[PDB]
């Protein structure tokens, strides 16, 4: 869950 | 449509009757807007980003039209800089990266 | 090359001498990259998104090649956990945003  | 990267692909979108602009973002694995009031239960839900780790509300099920392509699935809000539109929605409406 | 986004969108990148993983980013205005210790000039600088802000050193007119595809431009480099070919290489490369 990662949101860059 | 194509879009080209020479400025910041901003899209309008709509979600809760509500117009806004978002950020196509490969880079997102989810769809994280701005503190709005969104209709359903949420549950909290907590993210990471360049700067680390925050904290969301994450609504299911939402029905957003990006583009006039309409997409129905989870949005997390929260305090993200922008609003960004993540692969989870861009895979729905047939998004592709090409080069 | 046309690259979907049911998972994140990793694409191989030699930047220095090294090749390494890296997330295409239509988010990203410019690229990060991890710590690495590369030979030039830099300057400070502060990257912010989800979480918070980033201190990175910005060396400028790196070549990199991305996918076999050279660019050469502004790399920023700080402890991000991936790679990032943000905005700035990604117009040189071509890439578009397709639907």
């Amino acid at each position: 869950s990662l949101n860059f | 449509p194509q879009i080209t990267l020479w400025k910041r692909p901003l899209v309008t979108i709509r979600i809760g009757g509500q117009l806004k602009e978002a950020l196509l973002d490969t880079g997102a694995d989810d769809t994280v807007l701005e503190e709005m009031n969104l209709p359903g239960k949420w549950k909290p839900k907590m993210i990471g980003g360049i700067g680390g780790f925050i904290k969301v509300r994450q609504y299911d099920q939402i029905p957003v039209e990006i583009c006039g392509h309409k997409a129905i699935g989870t949005v997390l809000v929260g305090p993200t800089p922008v609003n960004i539109i993540g692969r989870n929605l861009l895979t729905q409406i047939g998004c592709t990266l090409n080069f």
